[PDB]
RNA sequence: CGCGACCUCAGAUCAGACGUGGCGACCCGCUGAAUUUAAGCAUAUUAGUCAGCGGAGGAGAAGAAACUAACCAGGAUUCCCUCAGUAACGGCGAGUGAACAGGGAAGAGCCCAGCGCCGAAUCCCCGCCCCGCGGCGGGGCGCGGGACAUGUGGCGUACGGAAGACCCGCUCCCCGGCGCCGCUCGUGGGGGGCCCAAGUCCUUCUGAUCGAGGCCCAGCCCGUGGACGGUGUGAGGCCGGUAGCGGCCCCCGGCGCGCCGGGCCCGGGUCUUCCCGGAGUCGGGUUGCUUGGGAAUGCAGCCCAAAGCGGGUGGUAAACUCCAUCUAAGGCUAAAUACCGGCACGAGACCGAUAGUCAACAAGUACCGUAAGGGAAAGUUGAAAAGAACUUUGAAGAGAGAGUUCAAGAGGGCGUGAAACCGUUAAGAGGUAAACGGGUGGGGUCCGCGCAGUCCGCCCGGAGGAUUCAACCCGGCGGCGGGUCCGGCCGUGUCGGCGGCCCGGCGGAUCUUUCCCGCGCGGGGGACCGUCCCCCGACCGGCGACCGGCCGCC
RNA sequence: CCGACCCGUCUUGAAACACGGACCAAGGAGUCUAACACGUGCGCGAGUCGGGGGCUCGCACGAAAGCCGCCGUGGCGCAAUGAAGGUGAAGGCCGGCGCGCUCGCCGGCCGAGGUGGGAUCCCGAGGCCUCUCCAGUCCGCCGAGGGCGCACCACCGGCCC
RNA sequence: AAGACUAAUCGAACCAUCUAGUAGCUGGUUCCCUCCGAAGUUUCCCUCAGGAUAGCUGGCGCUCUCGCAC
RNA sequence: GCCUUGAAGCCUAGGGCGCGGGCCCGGGUGGAGCCGCCGCAGGUGCAGAUCUUGGUGGUAGUAGCAAAUAUUCAAACGAGAACUUUGAAGGCCGAAGUGGAGAAGGGUUCCAUGUGAACAGCAGUUGAACAUGGGUCAGUCGGUCCUGAGAGAUGGGCGAGCGCCGUUCCGAAGGGACGGGCGAUGGCCUCCGUUGCCCUCGGCCGAUCGAAAGGGAGUCGGGUUCAGAUCCCCGAAUCCGG
RNA sequence: ACUAUCCAGCGAAACCACAGCCAAGGGAACGGGCUUGGCGGAAUCAGCGGGGAAAGAAGACCCUGUUGAGCUUGACUCUA
RNA sequence: CGACUCUUAGCGGUGGAUCACUCGGCUCGUGCGUCGAUGAAGAACGCAGCUAGCUGCGAGAAUUAAUGUGAAUUGCAGGACACAUUGAUCAUCGACACUUCGAACGCACUUGCGGCCCCGGGUUCCUCCCGGGGCUACGCCUGUCUGAGCGUCGCU
């Protein structure tokens, strides 16, 4: 508040009295007569630097960057190693860019949902969520933030006919629409892996969104993908080629140490 | 999950409404379940409790299968008094012991006009619920 | 010398209506400062701001050009972006400081007077009959009163036009009363009320479980429901609730079709007249406040005081002339916008009892002051009072026993329960105040010896016992590698085939405007150019892009 | 046993006969916005930015996210100069018509000028070790010497107001 | 008539607000290790208990070169 | 991931680490939540500021409980007496009093019964304390009435405005009454008041406020309660109005 | 004569870095603490007033401040 | 051996820190956007079987009626409630009622003074006394009633 500490009518007793020259309260037959006011120190006073409401809370970020990153998160959604490292029990799915028939957009019952993931071997990540359901550590319990748990996989569809109301109730699962992707759901926490599940109709039309190398988007009006700075990263394969090895000196592995001077005389 | 924006989902507001509710609401909050037999016949799951209903106790020190009746419904503190559950005080005088009605099972009712009416509305609501969900 | 009138003027407990005061976050009108900055100060700035006086609404105010402009011109008011920290003001110093045009939200225009026509063709109140009555109306009959010619109503207001001739036109719109029917986008206008899925299953801790473990798959069951809260710890399935183009009942809405009453007979293309329209007002002097407004932007006082092809504006005073653009001195209006008070609601990367509202509790309370006024401290027994019966000492307060509870080492200001400061017990020491740093000694308290600590591991030699396999063969299975590139895929990179280019689309400041579509053009066609793709051949980079082969190895 | 004056602060100078300080727990003091300068990091690139508004979500998240003939109205930049009116950034070499006059007219070629220094790069006699002679092709490196010369610096010269 | 009294207050009462008035001047400013490491001097100021200017200090770099037979 | 087979926090002659900031183990208490890693953010680290709020020490069982002549003996209640009560003795106030009554102000402090925590700067069987109950009687005592110095509306004037000046001053300022006439009036319209007039005389001279000591008719004696009397009861009077 | 003094009963405050034996020396030039010498023995009672440069009041004397206010006038600028 | 002084640990005290909880605030946003002379805002006094405060209410006073629900309220009491006359307690809110001051309204602030019409005792109006009820404010608008003027004229 703007008025926290300026309800009073305090005034300093001057010098000549053995007190320490701050404002003090006017008169009375109370405790709070000549106590202390108007200051970060004094009990009942005001905070230092009242927190104002015209702080700068928000941020702008350039569009091309946000599109780049969206492209990056999808890439590492493949590359099993990164998914493993992000903690997703994944070692039984048959293929990592995981894709299914476009029939599942028409399911309506959670039993159809659950039965499916069992077959595709994605239920072990879900059990892992249930295990994680625990309680929070701090004052966030008073503030409507009382429980916490992991994040589970993510399903990406194009056309809705009731898929949402099937997967709505299962915990840790979030639904996305390919036309309106979000970084805050593909890279939760700031890191980059997440176990995502696709459909056919969604998966096919990615070429039309973010373009290939040769052509461009046709749904973004000007966006060609980012270009690589370093094509071949196979560093060991490079340095072990003959071409470079011919163009090298010899190494020198022998090692020389602190010799002890002895006296010739 | 919840979707409606005209109600609360907030710890403080629930508790305040609970500990300051009037009596015609405390009645519902002080509800209690049925046994398996009665459920089957009436096709119902819960009714609010009354003053001559026959009941068992399930949890606590005084659980067991001994059956008793209800004596007094002290809504102001969210408890009830059963006839045989009681303890001796220092002097040698018996006194009752309150218990929350969520922890008891009803075996016999105390029927009358209104209470039959009430059961019937519950039955038809569930009935169309099953037949339309199915 | 009585009556009509107004110059006019008072009275009444006359009949019937009205205004006053309060809140005051947002709004309108007046009045109106000093601290401070200038490193001093007097103009300036702070500031048309705090305080002060009035007046309102759910918004208010403004508002349909006496405009902007100088263009091939736009076209009421209000808010946003930008023009712009600019043009300009300024002890030209500190410092101040707009508008137009452009792009958006929203979008709606209209009445009087005065000229002029119509038998004042107009309004209010009492009386009686009939409908309707809880936002007092409608219809009818009174030689019933009154206002009005010192000017009421119809036509008509500069959009420039408006009235009185000549030919077409096809002739329903509203309200006063009385019924009807379909629930009316967040995917059901509003409000209120009652209801709707699934474990208290087996084994086991505990003071009591919402715990751990198990039930063909986090397992039994539900699931458009796994948000939250309560119950003797932590609850998808015990309870309330939650989701649902879920159900039942009640009232209030409006949107439209029927039936009488009454009104209104109410249009548009070629000639003669009308208006040229609103005075102590514009405008000009002199003064004072204000403004970015500068030989005076705006406002107000006092003096002087107009005209009618006139008047105003055209950002440097004045005269002479050409242009452009508006028509003052009368009036009304919704939407886009504002909101630290009020009535209801939701939410939070916020504070968590010396913090956050002064106020988490019988707080604007107790209390100080003659009054204006000032103004606090203060949260927690336990699951449940089961809140210590009875014995005994003492005048009682306080105590020793007993008893309740898992716990009173939880006993009515009782969660835990720090430090300073005290009481007691154990050890140790004591004439240069105490305390301190480095170096050793002595003593106690505890840790580990072990009541040996003899530490362990590889291979070779020896004496003892023991039971499978391996060594080598055969059978199946799996995997690594290979290149005489064995046969086939696939992938790229240009090429060869223009081969989809019309058998597929996208674009073009290239032409055909060889055409059309409605007529200098807006669009589809026709070429043309590029750009995405079809059939076979090649090789590099066959690369870490996959098979079936044959071979060796494990 | 030896050593050893109480901490903070002002000060040329404090153990001070210079101020503050009995003792304990809790609180307590370099912030937020607006504008500028430079340094670093990311993205696009002679262009680059939707921040205002609109199209899609009822908003559980999320008062988010995505998108736009708005796609650039506009702002910063690509061009300076003058009080203003206003003007507005390249040359040469050769041949034809007048007298190279520190000068005007017809046709081709190059072209942001040069001097000095200059990381790297290029050519390269003769080769460094070749169990012997000569022939001697691939590969380093030498190394005489000689050239193309980046940014940047100093100077000369030229063009615009 | 003493600059005396005006609610324990008078060479201009008291109450609230403007108001967190201004201060070239006093007092205070919260964990560690490593590294580099000062001035009290010039000119100008209604300047002499103070500021601007240069000097003294640090950090971030960049162009070159050498025991690299130069 | 840790956890009612025991979290946070707190204590510790215990074992140990790091140059240091700090940390990990072990034991006791206690009763429900807490931490490690990669990034984000901030109301982020105290010895002081004649710092703010609260609490506690030496001082210190100290300085003190000294203005106004003065106490003693016995008995009673009682657990209990230097201080209560009763009696007796000695002494002070000395009628401008340490006496008996009242105004201003206070507001149940008044009276009885009971209590002994707290308060009564020692004590207390007592109390103006604590608890529970009870108590103020008017035709004549005061107010109410009048006006005083003076305050203050109307009309009028002035003022941006809430409003201010001013009190007979720029006012058609009293509803005042009455004898007569006129028709009416209900009561047996006799006698009336009356709503109504025609007459009829009319000054005032300024609304209103303003004193419990000024002005203002009339009450005295006796008796009665734990506490009330010019008020209650007894008995004798008196003023005003009709 | 009332106290102070002793005993019973009740019971505060100001002040307080740590504390409390001296000479000389040097030092911010007049030290309880340092240095060289003198010396040093529990816990306490009534007094007195040499020291503690003893307590109180952010020195009113003096100076500075581009901090003020009361009063006067022939200071400057204004005004009823 | 003792006291006394100092240090460390264990236990007991004093005092209330830290830790964990929370029916409170602050901040943002959505919707609606309503006082009164038919007597407001605010003040005073009063009301419970046992009741001081806070809270609620107004002499019908910890609440009446009427709808919805459907067996309690509670610290003690006493009684009621028959829930198939129907209807305890709660909540809602459409009928009824709503003390004295206050813009505050008969004149004035002491609760003091009055005036008019009507009913009932005052008797049978007739006037004094008592009770009770309704009226008795300032400004202003339209209209009615009675009126004033050496104001302007007409008339006999
Ligand atoms: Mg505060
Ligand atoms: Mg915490
Ligand atoms: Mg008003
Ligand atoms: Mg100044
Ligand atoms: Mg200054
Ligand atoms: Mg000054
Ligand atoms: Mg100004
Ligand atoms: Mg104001
Ligand atoms: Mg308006
Ligand atoms: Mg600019
Ligand atoms: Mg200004
Ligand atoms: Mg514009
Ligand atoms: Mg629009
Ligand atoms: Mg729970
Ligand atoms: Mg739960
Ligand atoms: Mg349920
Ligand atoms: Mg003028
Ligand atoms: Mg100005
Ligand atoms: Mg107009
Ligand atoms: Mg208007
Ligand atoms: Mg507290
Ligand atoms: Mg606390
Ligand atoms: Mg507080
Ligand atoms: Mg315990
Ligand atoms: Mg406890
Ligand atoms: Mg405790
Ligand atoms: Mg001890
Ligand atoms: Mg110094
Ligand atoms: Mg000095
Ligand atoms: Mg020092
Ligand atoms: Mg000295
Ligand atoms: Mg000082
Ligand atoms: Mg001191
Ligand atoms: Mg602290
Ligand atoms: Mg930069
Ligand atoms: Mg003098
Ligand atoms: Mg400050
Ligand atoms: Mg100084
Ligand atoms: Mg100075
Ligand atoms: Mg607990
Ligand atoms: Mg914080
Ligand atoms: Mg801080
Ligand atoms: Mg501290
Ligand atoms: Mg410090
Ligand atoms: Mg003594
Ligand atoms: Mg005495
Ligand atoms: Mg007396
Ligand atoms: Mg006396
Ligand atoms: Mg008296
Ligand atoms: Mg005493
Ligand atoms: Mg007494
Ligand atoms: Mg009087
Ligand atoms: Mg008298
Ligand atoms: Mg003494
Ligand atoms: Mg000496
Ligand atoms: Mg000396
Ligand atoms: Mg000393
Ligand atoms: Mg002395
Ligand atoms: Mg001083
Ligand atoms: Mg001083
Ligand atoms: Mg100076
Ligand atoms: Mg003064
Ligand atoms: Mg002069
Ligand atoms: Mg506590």
């Amino acid at each position: 508040s703007e008025l926290a500490g300026h309800q009073t009518s305090a005034e300093s007793w001057g010098t000549g009295r053995a007190v320490a020259r701050i404002p003090r309260v006017r008169g009375g037959g109370t405790h709070r007569s000549g106590q202390g006011a108007f200051g970060n120190m004094c009990r009942g006073g005001r905070m230092f630097a009242p927190t104002k409401t015209w702080r700068r809370w928000h941020r702008r970020v350039n569009t091309t960057q946000k599109r780049y990153a969206i492209c990056s998160a999808l890439a590492a959604s493949a590359l099993p190693a990164l998914v493993m490292s992000k903690g997703h029990r994944i070692e039984e799915v048959p293929e990592l860019p995981l894709v299914v028939e476009d029939k599942v957009e028409g399911y309506k019952k959670t039993k159809e949902a659950v039965l499916l993931l069992k077959k595709l071997k994605a239920w072990n990540d879900i059990k892992k969520v249930y295990a994680s359901q625990r309680m929070r550590a701090g004052k966030g319990k008073m503030r409507n933030r009382r429980r916490i748990q992991r994040r589970g996989p993510c399903v990406i569809y194009n056309e809705d006919n009731g898929i949402v109301k099937a997967f709505r109730n299962i915990p840790g699962i979030t639904l996305l629409n390919v036309t309106k992707l979000n970084i805050l759901k593909l890279a939760p926490g700031g890191h980059v892996g997440r176990f995502c599940i696709w459909t056919e109709s969604a998966f096919r039309k990615l070429d039309d969104l973010y373009g290939t190398w040769r052509k461009a988007a046709s749904l973004k009006s000007n966006y060609n993908l980012p270009m690589h700075k370093m094509l071949n990263t196979d560093l060991s394969r490079i340095l072990k080629s003959p071409e470079i090895q011919r163009a090298l000196r010899a190494p020198r592995k022998k090692i020389h140490r602190r010799v002890l001077k002895k006296n010739p005389l | 999950m919840k979707f409606n924006p005209f109600v609360t989902s907030d710890r403080s507001k629930n508790r305040k409404r609970h500990f300051n509710a009037p009596s015609h609401i405390r009645r519902k909050i002080m509800s209690s379940p049925l046994s398996k037999e009665l459920r089957q016949k009436y096709n119902v799951r819960s009714m609010p409790i009354r003053k001559d209903d026959e009941v068992q106790v399930v949890r606590g020190h005084y659980k067991g299968q001994q059956i008793g009746k209800v004596v007094q419904v002290y809504r102001k503190k969210y408890v009830i008094y059963i006839e045989r559950v009681q303890r001796e005080k220092a002097n040698g005088t018996t006194v009752h012991v309150g218990i929350h009605p969520s922890k008891v099972v009803i075996t016999r009712l105390k029927l009358d006009k209104d209470r039959k009416k009430i059961l019937e509305r519950k039955a038809k609501s569930r009935q169309v619920g099953k037949e339309k969900g199915k």
